[PDB]
């Protein structure tokens, strides 16, 4: 696992597309709870 | 013994209800064409679990409160969405150097998306990996797939453009 940038705690990997929302990068496994766990398919569109 | 247990959210609670809106409403269409996650505008969602684990927890909010002491007090925290294979060590034993993303556009770290649909293209893998298990179909609308929904501290986040 790399480092954070010098005086930073994360990435913020801002969005060409229009509609993309943000990516994250944390480089320490303590900053991040899986809070939920959430089970589902995909659904074919009609 | 991992000190992890499951407690499943009723579809009428709330709870269920507020998560699952996070995960419809932030689906998009990728620029693959739904090479990496698979051809959908919405999810069947099956079940909704609450992650329980007192040691896992403690890990977490010490962290935060180092990133929120060195950011005047502003730990930044986020609800963000986590695609893997390794959901189920992730849950049991918390996230760690193994779970990041060695080749990844912003360096080797754990990575995190506000899009569900960008989080899906990682269930089976990088790219989809070679897609369900059971169908070898990254685009499978039958085999059940996992995402965590993720609580996470960003404190001071170094903003890259792309
Ligand atoms: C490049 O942006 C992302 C966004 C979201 C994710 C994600 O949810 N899980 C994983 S597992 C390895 C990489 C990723 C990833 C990368
Ligand atoms: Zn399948």
């Amino acid at each position: 696992m790399a480092h954070s940038p010098p005086g930073h705690h994360s990435v913020t990997g801002r969005p060409v597309n229009g509609l993309a929302l943000a990516e994250y990068v944390i480089y320490r496994g303590e900053q991040a709870y899986p809070e939920y766990l959430i089970t589902y398919q995909i659904m074919r569109p009609e | 013994g991992s000190g992890t247990i499951l407690i499943d959210l009723s579809p009428d609670d709330k709870e269920f209800q507020s998560v699952e809106e996070e995960m419809q409403s932030t689906v998009r269409e990728h620029r693959d064409g739904g090479h990496a996650g698979g051809i959908f505008n919405r999810y069947n969602i099956l079940k909704i679990q609450k992650v329980c684990n007192k040691k896992l927890w403690e890990r977490y909010t010490h962290r935060r409160k180092e990133v929120s002491e060195e950011n005047h007090n502003h730990a930044n925290e986020r609800m963000l969405f986590h695609g893997s294979p390794f959901v189920n060590a992730i849950i049991h034993k918390g996230f760690d150097e193994r779970h990041a993303y060695i080749g990844g556009m912003f360096g080797a770290g754990i990575y995190f998306a506000e899009n569900s649909s960008k989080s899906n293209q990682y269930v089976y893998g990088i790219g989809g990996g070679t897609g369900c298990p059971v169908h070898k179909d990254r685009s499978c609308y039958i085999c059940h797939r996992q995402l965590l929904f993720c609580r996470v501290t960003l404190g001071k986040s170094f903003l890259q453009f792309s």
